[PDB]
């Protein structure tokens, strides 16, 4: 019944030392059965990562929706769209549904081209942007993340610590909940390097 | 009332011919030319920007080839506030398709599209049509490389080489002596700059003077590559061919 | 030139030469006269008796507008109607909104606008007719006439028509012999002797004399009719002084 | 009513001519001349205050005007047509792109639609074409400095420097001459002075001058102090008296 | 020859329908005068009643268009109350929408794009009339700010308008060649009236009476138009030095 | 949320808690609730949070215009206008509660404005969760003509009352100062607890404690 | 001349050429009658054939049980306004429980009429109309131009050839008047009066339509034999 | 409708689908085709709601066919499930949605690989080896999660599909009246007449 | 909230506390429920805070206006206005007015606009939460051409009680004086009120 529960699935990013990792989980529900082990949630344009959860069809949408409005920013602009930018273009289009929302837990992730900054951003279902140093989470275990990444988490972490450190975060808190897990992945992030990590979990 | 000052943009002459379409390709008759050629291994688009300035910051300057999408690239000849109304249109179009069906549109697709919307401003609405021609250049994996026109009728045509704008007859006469099937980028690259040195109104063919572009799966494997060339690439391109 | 073929077009005089021939209609149309009284106004307006056929008293021309207002109009007369519908819904929805009934000159620039914008457009013919009207409100008397331009001001005594340089030339005596003022009741034996005079003009036909009125004293504000005994009156009043 | 002039007035005459396009373009020339010059670390733009009357107080008459905090605009040809365009554009820059994405939009696209709005002008039913070009100055992170110019058919080209309205023809062929890629802000002003002189018949001060740079972040002007990222508008209006100055050195 | 009956260019670029349109502004024969004081902003324009069955109390060009702002036209009478109608219901919504009273110089800016509008629009044509609009601004002071068919505004020191603008005009400028000062040197708004009205009858060469004349006097807060009575005293102190 | 606005003699003073939270969990502890409509109107906001960006982002969007329209600087009662009439219109279904403070050429101002369309004036106010305890303080402490020095005071004592006593306000104190003639002084984290946590472990992991299937490029290039 | 070319456009002389021409629509048509007393009112109609295999158009319509009217001009648009004028009679019985006054109904055909005449892209009515009907006022007899003019009268005329039935009527003008409380009487008057208008053509049984409404009478029309009576 | 299966092989799509129409207290009908040839090589079988069923299939039937003639072209598997996922995710937030889930089989001629696309009523997409829609996978992913393989032949997919079949004709309530089944492979879509 | 507006010899005067409540906490202690709508034309709001603002917003625009083109409007043209937008409203809206003027021809004058959108024209009225403890003392109070003075007393004893027994009703007493003379703002504080 409530939207944001049904198909299930977690969301995470944190911020290191030049660098920004995104992860999420690879489970699509319909409630308690298990439909896909293979629905991955982040989507990158250009170099801007976001990661989704929430309902489904929405997530596919509004990856189709950022998708075509970051090629046109491109043809017209003529450079790639940036996490800051991007960031309020996402809140700016969740608040133009303000009554009748995609019901979607967005997080964005990235390094400004220009400055070099590592960049993270979160996103209630209509637009309301939170905008924190450390960490960001999303989806039906969001407690569990919270949680996980409050203690685990600390600044200044090089990418292969903060892979080690997201990926626990993830894990963990997903096998605390019925409806995430099914498999995960993870995305370090570094001004021109991106690389992408299958984790292996449990499968219940 | 408001009758007595309606041109009546949308009708047919005692011969059966459109006023309006007529006069706009007269108007695109004198606008820079633009030359489209057709390879196997990709393809080339050329073009005059109309008599420049010194003080002109060419290297930001876009006003004859624009990018529709990664894959389709067009040229335009005539007014070039006309044309990027009808571009913008062509871009949503574009991605609208890419949302609907998760793939690339179609080269002809888009082609169609742009040429349904100016038939339309030459059948109803009363008011005048764009003055603007139109060459598509683009790749997808139906057809391969295509060529198209369009002009302000909304009738489109496939082509192997093509020009539109000032001179199309010495133009197209001299594309279609040099042209063969077999004919790499390359060679297409060197065909489009002599066609356009020979057939300009200008005293001599320079870089600054030109707008040029390729489309080819030159791209590391399976893919395929737009390069709209930047003022530097155009000289040299220049210098290699052999004309300055 | 081609100026005047199309409204709301200026010539390079900076006239409107459509609304300048919609004056030639209404300088085409029968006498209509206004007076402004002590306490009041008094409208008068002549009927050509075209045919016998006519039925008598039948054919009224004065329009009132909500219970106060009293409309005279010469030139077109389907315009002048057309005019005065419009005056009723801008009473109307005054009265509506305000609860009081409109004031004359408020009333005045309601119909004052509504003309002047059918000289706006050219999909759009201006108005055939001049339009005499007014009435009391709480301020007291306002005589008012408008013109096809939709150019509009107060008046002591107003005339339109074939006839409007003759009565306007006894209105102006009436003026100067005046100062203090005219009774109601003597206003409409005056708008029945300049009725009467301003009928040379239309000499040909014989013609009908109507009046209507509206008095604080009178008629409590309210606009009537003037008939029977008090209009045969003004009448008589009338034929012994063009005699 | 009602508009029932939906059919264009602008359309082609057998010779592929636009008629009122090329009699905007003439409404231009006799406007007063503004030009417009890009340095390296800024662009500045000028024009003439042809007051219509001494009774007049030409400051109230802004020529040169604020479209967002990094870009500003000048014209030549007919004043009431500049005054609403700059309405539209400042509009525009909010509800096409700082409500979309949170920025002020680049000088580029900025440009962009002011140029769709005049192209509009130039198709739509029962409308004249804008009897103006503008010429627009700005700067945004990615692209830099630049300066475009606009005119009645909508049609717009980036420049390093140039001239329109009256004497734009000798005054182009003045900015030819003195225009280089080594040039500084103050440079380009002292060369603006320069070029305008030649165009101005009577008085030649800072109150017969209007004159505007894009050049560094302002933060005296931002009104606020707080927000590090936030280092205020690079465009700004020089004044009577900052004008004079570097008249003494002409 | 339709380029001379709707609002588009000429071969020479310019449109004759406004030029026209400025003709019409002299129709009433009227000119009017605007200056502006240390503390008031006064405006006066002929007043001719050629109309014996005329009500005079009725004829007028002078307007209050909210309280503070006071606005004379020159032009014909259907279109000026046109532009006074508009110009009050703007004021008004202006109040309601922004909190504030809608200053003067900014109501003179939303009527001349108002008329530029029908300069560009082929469907509306201009309002023959220009419009003074004048206050004592809350900001600004006193304020003169004048609108014409060709949508053009500006700010004025002292203005003058109708067939005889230039007499007017010329007068005006040369006292404040004089004075090298942007406004008349009083503190009360009954001497800068005196000033207003003894510099038209120099400029014009005639002489007035109380009901040839008509004034409007801008103060802090409120604008208000004088009686005949109240011209009449301005009259009296005129002729008694 | 804890929101304070203090009037004081020559300006007014706007402070606000940064605590940010999802129910009863804490998803930012330093959010900026402090916002600008214009450079010297700013605001902060209690409910629905996107609602009262939203609102504060529009009419500031609608403010600039207007002040670049009339060549004057933007008055609170326009911001206050604006809103209001805005927020009237959806009925309460934009869960806007702001307190708007700020300087213009008309003086000092200070509103409350409420997701409904009402407005009110005063010298002091509080608002959110934390409303309460800021509004006893306020209460205690209020005065006629305070200074600059003692409305700073005042208000985020007012806001520490809240920190402590309402479990949906924490942290810090951002402060913003509008003096009149001058430019609005915006203090970000103007109060912070002195003292750090240090935990008694680090829980930084050995690397390839985490178990891997792939590993791959991302190509974000074009 | 260069001013007929729309209803919007005056001539110099102040005129409307359209409605004018409007106007002459009505001169074209065939003649039709009206007349009333004190008790009833009558139309008489001269009904014209295309040819002699083509029946006789029909020029009287009824509008109500107490109203109706005689046309000349183009049929079709008098089917318009008649139309209207059944809408109208209509409303104000079915909303006031009221037959609507002929007075006020001349004033709603007047006022639809007019718009007709000042508007771009529409034109006149080219039809003019003979409204006859008996209200609370006693017989009544209307005279409906294009123009927008109505007129209140004793007895009239309209069509081709329609002066000599008028000046019939102007000369009986205090006979027909007083023909009270005599149906048959009143329609000899109406029939000798559309009879100074005939040339060459004389009154056949399906030449003849005539129509007739008064204080015990709803409006009814007779064609056929059943006018064969008063030829 | 009820239950409606799929499975990927190797070289092939198989779609079985439920016989049975009941409404309400009697089964009317009990040897209804719930599916719909969108194209020579793309099948569509479908369940929800009645009536939206078939208006739906049928609608999205009729704009493929559209495009097929318009381009001369038939489109990919994955073109037509993008656009009939964007029709049901249109259809959630209208007025009256549609509540129809589908699965869509198909052979990519292009690549040479059969797919199978699963969309429920939300527009919530999925490409599988083998899907459901309902209480059919409840009941039938335990034995397609022990058995499959994506080598298997066309024959071995059906007898992995009999099993399936046979425990939902066991452990079900209702009587669903047997399935219709079809093969989509490169020459195109077949009915298994005995089964 | 309690409100009242009274007649006497020489016009108008309007009263009012000044507690704006949420439920039981007092959102608003100094509240400013008279309110103007032109220059001798006031009003006393009850009901939808929210509401009232509203339309009293929108009557002053109508005023303002009306008195550009007509001048100044008379109180009942004013009522009407309210009367207008509360009847036409009425299934959205919550308000209560009392709408108070003087003019120089009709001199002070006094109509309630309750929640239906009807209207009356009365010597005095008396609304809010807090009136309906008042009805009994102010029926046996109230007398016609009062003096200033005693028209202040007889509002100030009135909203007294009805302050003294409404929990939603407290704080000061604001009062505004409608005469010839001009506009009179009045405000009386607890510990003057109460001991009476
Ligand atoms: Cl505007
Ligand atoms: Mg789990
Ligand atoms: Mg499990
Ligand atoms: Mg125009
Ligand atoms: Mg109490």
């Amino acid at each position: 019944s409530d939207p944001s529960s049904i198909n299930g699935g977690i969301v995470v990013a944190m911020t290191g030392k030049d660098c920004v990792a995104i992860a999420c989980d690879l489970r699509l529900g319909s409630q308690s059965l298990g439909v896909s082990n293979k629905f991955e949630k982040i989507f990158h344009y250009g170099h801007v990562f976001l990661g989704i959860t929430g309902l489904a069809t929405d997530v596919t949408t509004l990856n189709e929706m950022f998708r075509y409005k970051t090629n046109l920013y491109k043809l017209k602009e003529e450079r790639a769209i940036e996490p800051e930018t991007f960031t309020q273009l996402v809140s700016s289009s969740l608040y133009e549904r303000r009554f009748g929302p995609y019901f979607v837990g967005p997080v964005v992730a990235g390094i400004n081209s220009k400055s070099g900054k590592p960049f993270i951003a979160g996103f209630d279902l209509i637009g309301c942007i939170d905008e924190a140093k450390d960490f960001i989470v999303s989806g039906t275990a969001s407690d569990q993340l919270f949680g996980m990444c409050e203690s685990l988490y600390e600044p200044n972490l090089e990418p292969e610590d903060l892979f080690e450190t997201i990926s626990q975060a993830l894990l963990n808190a997903a096998d605390r909940d019925a409806l995430s897990g099914w498999g995960a992945v993870v995305y370090i992030i570094k001004k021109d390097e991106v690389v992408k990590r299958y984790l292996k979990m449990r499968q219940d | 009332g408001s009758r007595r000052y309606d041109s009546r943009t949308t009708i047919f002459s005692p011969e059966g011919r459109l006023y309006q379409v007529e006069y706009a390709l007269e108007s695109i008759s004198h606008a820079g030319t633009a030359i489209g050629i057709m390879a196997s291994d990709g393809i080339v688009l050329a073009a005059e920007r109309k008599v420049t300035s010194t003080l002109l910051e060419q290297d930001t300057s876009t006003e004859k080839l624009y990018k529709l999408n990664d894959k389709i690239a067009v040229a335009v000849a005539g007014l070039t506030a006309d044309a990027e109304i009808l571009i913008n249109t062509a871009r949503i179009h574009a991605q609208n398709y890419l949302k609907t069906y998760n793939e690339d549109i179609p080269v002809e697709i888009l082609v169609r599209r742009l040429s349904d919307i100016k038939q339309g401003y030459t059948q109803h609405g009363g008011l005048r049509p764009f003055g603007v021609s139109f060459i598509y250049a683009g790749y997808d994996d139906r057809y391969g490389y295509q060529l198209y026109t369009s002009n302000p009728s909304g009738n489109y045509t496939g082509w192997k080489a093509i020009s539109v704008g000032a001179n199309t007859s010495a133009a197209q006469t001299l594309l279609q002596m040099d042209y063969k099937d077999d004919m790499k980028v390359d060679d297409a690259i060197e065909l489009a700059l002599k066609t356009l040195s020979k057939t300009t109104d200008s005293s001599a063919l320079t870089y600054d003077r030109l707008e040029f572009a390729t489309i080819r799966k030159g791209a590391n494997d399976g893919e395929v590559y737009q390069k709209i060339f930047k003022p530097q690439e155009i000289k040299d391109i220049l210098v290699k061919t052999g004309i300055t | 030139t081609g100026y005047d073929l199309s409204n709301s077009v200026f010539s390079p005089d900076g006239r409107n030469f459509q609304v300048e021939y919609a004056v030639k209609a209404v300088e085409n149309g029968t006498t209509s006269i206004g007076i402004k009284c002590n306490d009041g106004v008094v409208f008068a307006v002549e009927k050509l008796i075209t045919s016998k056929l006519l039925v008598p008293q039948k054919n009224v021309k004065i329009q009132v507008v909500d219970r106060h207002i009293g409309c005279v109009y010469s030139g077109l007369i389907p315009d002048g109607r057309h005019l005065v519908n419009r005056g009723r819904e801008e009473a109307a929805s005054f009265k509506k909104l305000y609860k009081t009934p409109i004031p004359i000159p408020a009333f005045a620039d309601r119909l004052g606008q509504y003309v002047q914008a059918h000289t706006l457009y050219n999909s759009v013919r201006p108005f055939g007719v001049s339009t005499i009207f007014g009435g009391v409100d709480k301020n007291g008397a306002h005589l008012y006439m408008l013109e096809p331009s939709g150019s509009y001001w107060g008046y002591k005594g107003a005339a339109t028509g074939k006839g409007r340089q003759s009565a306007k030339a006894e209105l102006e005596k009436l003026v100067d012999h005046h100062p203090e003022g005219l009774s109601a009741r003597e206003a409409v034996k005056q708008a029945a002797k300049i009725i009467y005079l301003a009928h040379e003009d239309n000499k040909e036909k014989d013609f009908e004399l109507e009046i209507s009125w509206c008095s604080l004293s009178e008629t409590n504000g309210l606009h009537k009719f003037v008939k029977g005994d008090l209009l045969q009156e003004a009448i008589d009043f009338a034929q012994k002084e063009i005699n | 009513m009602t508009d029932r002039y939906s059919f264009s007035l602008t359309t082609f005459s057998p010779s592929g001519k636009l008629g009122q396009i090329d009699y905007a373009l003439t409404a231009v020339k006799q406007g007063v001349t503004s030009l417009g010059i890009k340095a390296t670390n800024g662009v500045v733009i000028a024009t003439e205050k042809k007051s219509s009357s001494p009774l007049a107080m030409s400051e109230t008459l802004s020529k040169v005007s604020l479209l967002t905090p990094d870009i500003g605009a000048v014209y030549s040809g007919m004043g009431p047509d500049y005054r609403v365009l700059v309405d539209k554009s400042r509009k525009v820059a909010h509800t096409s792109y700082k409500r979309i994405y949170g920025e002020y939009p680049p000088t580029k696209l900025l440009v962009s639609e002011v140029a769709k709005i005049m192209q509009e002008a130039t198709q739509s039913g029962g409308v004249r074409p804008f009897g103006v070009s503008l010429l627009i100055a700005g700067h945004d992170e990615f692209n830099g400095f630049s300066l475009y110019q606009v005119d009645p058919s909508g049609s717009y080209f980036p420049w390093k420097a140039t001239a329109i309205g009256k004497g734009s023809v000798a005054a182009k062929t003045f900015l030819e001459k003195r225009w280089n890629d080594e040039l500084e802000l103050e440079d380009a002003i002292h060369i603006a002075l320069l070029t305008l002189k030649e165009s101005v018949e009577g008085e030649f001060n800072g109150d017969t001058i209007e004159l505007a740079i894009i050049g560094d972040e302002n933060p005296d002007l931002l009104g606020y102090t707080g927000i590090p990222t936030d280092k205020g508008p690079r465009f700004r209006k020089l004044t009577s008296q900052e004008i004079n100055d570097r008249l003494e050195a002409l | 020859g339709y380029d001379r009956h709707i609002t588009i260019f000429s071969p020479e670029g310019r449109l004759y329908q406004v030029e026209y349109a400025f003709k019409a502004t002299n129709q009433t024969n009227i000119n009017s005068l605007a200056v502006r004081g240390k503390d008031c902003t006064v405006v006066i324009s002929q007043k001719k009643v050629p109309d014996k069955l005329l009500d005079p109390t009725t004829v007028s060009y002078i307007f209050c268009i909210s309280r503070t702002i006071g606005m004379v036209v020159n032009g014909p009478i259907p279109d000026a109350r046109n532009a006074a109608l508009r110009a009050k219901a703007e004021a008004a919504e202006f109040r309601y929408k922004y909190g504030y009273d809608m200053p003067c110089d900014v109501l003179a800016k939303r009527m001349a794009n108002l008329s530029q509008i029908y300069t560009q629009r082929a469907y509306m044509r201009p309002l023959g009339v220009i419009l003074t609009f004048v206050s004592v601004d809350e900001e600004l002071g006193p304020s003169i700010y004048k609108t014409d068919p060709a949508g053009y505004y500006v700010g004025y020191k002292a203005t003058a308008t109708g067939p005889k603008q230039q007499e007017i005009t010329t007068n005006l400028e040369n006292h404040f060649k004089k004075s090298k000062i942007d406004h008349i040197n009083e503190e009360s708004w009954e001497k800068v009236v005196e000033f207003a009205i003894t510099h038209m009858i120099d400029a014009l060469g005639t002489e007035f009476s109380k009901n040839d004349l008509e004034v409007g006097v801008a103060t802090k807060d409120k604008f208000f138009t004088l009686s005949a009575e109240n011209i009449e005293e301005r009259l009296v102190a005129i002729a008694e030095q | 949320t804890t929101i304070v606005g203090v009037k004081f003699n020559n300006g007014v003073v706007i402070a606000a808690d940064t605590r940010s939270t999802q129910g009863p969990i804490v998803a930012d502890k330093n959010c900026a609730k402090l916002h600008r409509i214009s450079p010297k109107i700013w605001c902060a906001g209690a409910g629905t949070a996107a609602d009262t960006e939203a609102v504060t982002q529009l009419i500031g969007s609608n403010i600039e215009l207007h002040s670049l329209y009339t060549s004057r600087e933007p008055r609170v009662v326009s911001a206050l206008q604006m809103l209001k009439q805005h927020l009237f219109k959806y009925q309460g279904h934009i869960g806007a509660y702001l307190i708007v403070a700020g300087v213009d050429p008309t003086g000092s101002h200070l509103f409350s404005i409420h997701a409904h369309g009402s407005t009110d004036v005063g010298y002091y106010l509080s608002l959110g969760s934390g409303s309460l305890a800021a509004m006893a303080v306020l209460e205690s402490h209020w005065k006629q003509d305070l200074t600059k020095e003692e409305a700073i005071k005042l208000a985020s004592d007012a806001i520490q009352a809240g920190i402590w006593n309402d479990l949906g306000s924490a942290s810090n104190v951002d402060v913003c100062v509008m003096e009149i003639g001058k430019d609005a002084e915006y203090l970000r984290n103007y109060l912070t607890p002195n003292v750090r946590e240090e935990k008694q472990k680090s829980y930084k992991f050995p690397r390839g404690t985490t178990a891997v299937l792939k590993e791959s490029i991302v190509n974000i290039c074009d | 001349n260069n001013y007929d070319g729309d209803t919007v456009t005056f001539s110099p002389t102040g005129r409307l050429f359209q409605v004018e021409y409007a106007l002459e629509a009505i001169k074209q048509g065939s003649v039709t009658v009206g007349l009333r007393s004190n008790t009833h009112a009558v139309l008489v109609a001269l009904k014209r054939n295309a040819d002699e295999l083509s029946s006789y158009q029909k020029k009287i319509i009824k509008c109500d049980e107490h109203m109706g009217l005689s046309l000349a001009g183009l049929a079709p648009d008098a089917r318009v306004l008649s139309n209207y004028l059944r809408q109208q009679c209509n409303y104000s019985s079915l909303v006031f429980n009221r037959k609507l006054a002929v007075e006020r109904a001349g004033h709603l055909l007047c006022d639809k009429a007019q718009k007709n005449t000042q508007s771009y892209g529409g034109r006149p009515y080219g039809v003019g109309l003979l409204i006859i009907g008996y209200d609370k006022s006693g017989a009544h007899l209307l005279e409906f131009q294009p123009s927008g003019n109505v007129t209140e009268l004793y007895g009239t005329a309209i069509g081709a050839r329609s002066q000599g039935a008028k000046t019939y009527l102007e000369r009986t003008l205090d006979t027909f008047i007083k023909i009270d409380g005599n149906p048959d009487e009143l329609i000899k008057a109406g029939v000798e009066a559309i009879s100074q208008s005939l040339r060459d053509e004389s009154l056949t049984v399906d030449n003849l339509s005539i129509a007739i409404v008064g204080k015990d009478t709803p409006f009814t029309i007779y064609d056929g034999e059943a006018v064969a009576k008063y030829i | 409708m009820d239950i409606i299966l799929g499975i990927r092989v190797q070289d092939s799509v198989i779609l079985a689908s439920s016989k049975a129409v009941t409404r309400g207290i009697s089964v009317l009908k009990d040897s209804d085709d719930k599916t719909r040839q969108l194209s020579p090589h793309t099948l569509m079988s479908f369940a929800g709601e009645a009536g939206d069923t078939v208006q739906f299939a049928e609608y999205i039937q009729a704009n493929i066919q559209l495009y097929s003639i318009r381009e001369d072209y038939e489109l990919s598997p994955q073109a037509v499930s993008s656009f009939v996922r964007q029709e049901l995710a249109k259809s959630i937030r209208s007025r009256r949605p549609y509540q129809v889930n589908v699965l869509i089989g198909g052979y990519d001629k292009k690549k040479n690989k059969p797919e199978l696309y699963q969309i429920d009523y939300l527009g919530t997409k999925v490409e599988l080896p083998y899907g459901a829609h309902g209480y059919s996978g409840f009941y039938t992913f335990s034995l397609l999660d022990h058995h499959y393989r994506p080598d298997m032949t066309t024959e071995e997919g059906l007898d992995l599909l009999k099993l399936c079949v046979q425990e939902l004709e066991k452990r079900m309530p209702m009587d669903f009246k047997g399935v219709i089944v079809k093969i989509v492979d490169k020459d195109g879509i077949r009915q298994v007449d005995d089964f | 909230t309690s409100i009242m507006a009274v007649t006497f010899k020489d016009g108008v005067i309007l009263g009012a506390d000044s507690r704006t409540t949420t439920g039981a906490y007092i959102a608003n202690r100094v509240t400013d429920k008279l309110t103007r709508v032109h220059d001798k034309i006031w009003c006393c709001r009850s009901g939808s805070a929210a509401d009232t603002q509203a339309i009293a917003d929108i009557v002053q625009y109508h005023l303002e206006l009306y008195t550009s083109q007509y001048g100044t409007p008379s109180t009942e043209t004013a009522a009407s206005v309210f009367k207008e937008l509360c009847y036409e409203n009425k299934d959205n809206l919550t308000a209560g007015i009392i709408v108070a003027g003087y003019d120089d021809k009709n001199k002070g004058e006094v109509y309630t606009i309750p929640l239906g959108g009807s209207v009356h024209k009365l010597p005095y009225a008396i609304a809010g939460s807090g009136s309906t403890f008042i009805y009994g003392y102010c029926d046996k109070n109230f007398r016609e051409n009062m003096s200033k003075e005693e028209t202040v007393d007889f509002i100030k004893h009135s909203l007294s009680q009805a302050i003294k027994w409404d929990g939603s009703s407290g704080g000061v007493i604001r009062m505004v004086v409608l005469t010839a003379a001009g506009v009179e703002r009045l405000i009386f504080y607890p510990d003057e009120y109460e001991q009476l």
